[PDB]
């Protein structure tokens, strides 16, 4: 299986969310966390995922657009999870754009499962 | 626009035309055989009133029962720009209706915001504010708008926002 | 402009150039008559005198008759998205049709663009 | 500044021929342009009362109010508030008839844009 990752990422988030998805003890991590977003990468999160080879994945592309959903291919999804921004000025703005993605994606496949944050 | 029985049409008065395509239209051509109305005098007018007397409750309008009316929801703030709201109520207080058959209209937005534009309107006849924001339910339900007409959403800070995507959340 | 803003005449132009506001007046039997300016609406073909022609009447003869009855102006078609389709549905969705050839049936539940005049 | 503040009506009433006109573009902001240098000239003492010309001042009442305090001792003053763009407030001071008119621009120093300038 895999999940879907879109969102806010950045160092100290993709980090955040690694280090307890793939820890040892939780024996079954059988899964492909492909990632999702619009910017190109760029600072040491390249090398993160050049590390975590065999593990992780990335994509260059928004998830407002059903060609690039499709081209992530969820319609296989497992689930898909969304990290939200915490730290932005205005927190109804950041909001509205977490329902934003919701509906899109929703409106792209009717079944998959999502676990979006809120503010 | 449609006079009838009443004009004789003189020459050469170039009429309009629906068809589609400007080779149909060419055979037209070759035929083989008490203050209540403004000082113009179009558009009904009324005395300046102030906002104290328009601005409404839920309570308010929840008494006042508001039928066949519409509803111009808004979202702005003090510091958005102008979207001139006089523009849109000039169309719909035409002196073609008649008094009893106009539509009532109210404002669902920020107070804050409406003062900046509500020195444009006091000479129109059956308007009303109630403030509060569209997204509440408890607003949307007090002004009836399940019986309304016609319910129009805009927004007043379209184009200045930051985000270059997610517009008109 | 004279047909979706109320009116453009050189009157009123004249006078918002001057004043760049309105002002009130007062009626006289002249600049009255000024009231006499077809609208814009909508009839209902299920009750009016127009319900006879709802079965299957042309939208021609229905043209013509309403010009020698009335002088009564139509040229659009709002019609419920599923009409063509025989299966009955709950769909409230129009579209809207311009400008209808003369050989056109009439779907009973059919709302028609229209201009009258002034009483 | 009550015996000098001018209303349209009173202006429309007055008759006034062989002046001089004068447009502010200023504000509270605004710094101060300096117009006693201006009136002072005009009234000088070489001519006498009766062939005297007549100042109206066209601008905003918070500038004008800032800059009375230094020009209420000379005769034959008279003030009207509004915009000098309104057509209307332009020909109720019988323009037509005018000496000659002055335009001014209070704002010129702040102003920094390199268009627009003076527009």
């Amino acid at each position: 299986k895999h999940i879907v990752v879109c969102g806010h990422i950045t160092l100290e988030s993709v980090s955040n969310f690694l280090k307890d998805f793939l820890h040892k003890d939780r024996d079954d991590v059988n899964v492909e966390i492909v990632f999702l977003h619009n910017i190109s990468p760029n600072l040491e999160l390249e090398a993160l995922f050049k590390r975590h080879f065999t593990q992780v994945e990335f994509y260059q592309g928004s998830v407002l657009n059903p060609h690039d959903l499709a081209r992530v291919k969820i319609e296989s999804a497992d689930a898909c999870l969304i990290l939200a921004n915490k730290y932005c000025a205005d927190p109804d703005a950041e909001d509205a754009s977490n329902i934003m993605r919701v509906i899109s994606i929703k409106n792209y496949h009717p079944k998959i499962r999502i676990i979006t944050q809120m503010l | 626009i449609n006079p009838g029985n009443h004009l004789k049409i003189q020459e050469g008065t170039l009429g309009f035309f629906i068809a589609s395509d400007a080779k149909e239209v060419k055979r037209a051509f070759f035929y083989c055989k008490v203050k209540k109305y403004d000082s113009t005098g179009m558009f009904h007018w009324c005395a300046p009133k102030e906002i104290e007397k328009v601005i409404l409750t839920r309570s308010e309008a929840a008494m006042t029962v508001l039928s066949g009316h519409v509803v111009v929801c808004i979202f702005g703030d003090v510091s958005s720009a102008l979207i001139g709201l006089r523009n849109l109520v000039m169309p719909l207080r035409a002196s073609n209706f008649h008094y009893h058959e106009l539509k009532h209209i109210v404002f669902v937005g920020s107070i804050e915001y409406l003062k900046r534009e509500w020195e444009t309107l006091h000479n129109f006849p059956k308007v009303s504010i109630l403030p509060g924001t569209p997204l509440s339910r408890a607003d949307l339900r007090a002004v009836n708008i399940n019986l309304c007409d016609m319910c129009v959403i805009l927004s007043a800070n379209q184009n200045n926002i930051d985000d270059t995507s997610l517009q008109d959340k | 402009r004279t047909l979706v803003t109320g009116g453009a005449t050189p009157e009123l132009e004249a006078l918002i150039a001057e004043e760049n506001a309105l002002r009130g007046g007062y009626s006289t039997p002249q600049t009255l008559a000024n009231r006499d300016r077809c609208r814009v609406a909508q009839l209902a073909l299920l009750d009016g005198p127009f319900a006879d022609l709802g079965d299957g009447g042309c939208y021609g003869d229905l043209f013509c008759k309403a010009l020698k009855t009335y002088n009564m102006l139509c040229f659009g078609i709002y019609r419920l998205r599923d009409a063509h389709l025989s299966t009955p549905s709950q769909c409230t969705k129009r579209y809207v049709i311009t400008n209808p050839p003369y050989e056109f049936e009439l779907v009973p539940t059919d709302l028609i663009f229209c201009l009258m005049q002034f009483d």
